[PDB]
């Protein structure tokens, strides 16, 4: 689920 | 008096109005994209409705008092087993606040009538819906207040139903504290309410059967065709 590591890893 | 732990959840709540106006504005611009001959189905505003509601929950969650201290493999965990209860959640706490006889409150800000709902959601959604309303009024006639709603909150994301935790101890931690903390606080502030406690606790489990048979009428509705993102990667995994 590489969407929602990007919502947790996004600056 | 507040647990000095409730009150650092409390810290962490969004700001509502802000996520509501947000949601609200960006379905205005999707309608207003839309041709005259595509316009979005009833479930469909709802799916992007509950679509943007959930990245505000990862927003929530992520800025969160102990969940911020998870690594995020342990953080997505967590998301993965819970986001559905907390949409569920959420939307019931936005009846017990706002909600009237006869009407739903979006979060969008809007009201709608639920004879319009009904119409629109089939056997299967108004079957969910109607047993929420039944928590509804069984948290209103509590006095179900948001110390307690965000209790509830972080009881259902640091729940003990995430296996392969690398801090599973964390989890376990916050489970019990949270607990006791609202132990005490329902006992300090509705002393006269022995039920209290438990009939909050209660309703987590029916939250968690809401929202999971929810999640699997959802899937066979994306199976199915009828479903437009966030809300589909949080389904498959
Ligand atoms: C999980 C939902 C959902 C998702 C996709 C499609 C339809 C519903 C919600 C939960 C809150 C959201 O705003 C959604 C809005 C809604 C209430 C009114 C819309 C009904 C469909 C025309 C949800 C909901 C609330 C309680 C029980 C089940 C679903």
């Amino acid at each position: 689920n590489a969407l929602l590591r990007y919502l947790l890893d996004k600056d | 008096s507040i647990p000095h732990l409730i009150l650092e959840l409390l810290k962490c709540e969004p700001d509502e109005p802000q996520v509501q106006a947000k949601i609200m504005a960006y379905l205005q611009q999707e309608q207003a994209n839309r041709s005259k001959h595509e316009k979005l189905s009833t479930f469909g505003l709802m799916c992007k409705m509950a679509d943007q509601t959930l990245f505000s929950i990862v927003e929530w969650a992520r800025s969160s008092i102990f969940f911020r201290e998870l690594k995020v493999d342990d953080q997505m965990k967590l998301l993965q087993n819970c986001w559905s209860e907390l949409l569920i959640l959420d939307h019931i706490y936005r009846q017990v606040v706002h909600g009237k006889e006869g009407s739903i409150f979006l979060v969008t800000g809007q009201q709608v009538d639920y004879s319009i709902i009904a119409s629109q959601a089939g056997a299967t959604l108004n079957n969910l819906m109607s047993h929420a309303q039944e928590l509804v009024a069984k948290l209103r006639s509590l006095q179900f207040d948001q110390r307690e709603f965000v209790c509830l909150k972080f009881l259902v994301l640091f729940s003990l139903d995430v296996k392969n935790l690398e801090n599973f101890q964390l989890v376990e931690g916050v489970q019990e504290q949270v607990n006791a903390a609202l132990l005490d606080y329902t006992m300090c502030n509705y002393p006269q309410q022995t039920e209290k406690f438990g009939q909050l606790l209660l309703r987590l489990p029916e939250i968690r059967a809401i929202s999971m048979q929810a999640e699997e009428y959802l899937y066979y509705k994306h199976l199915n065709g009828d479903v437009p993102n966030l809300l589909i990667e949080m389904l498959h995994a």
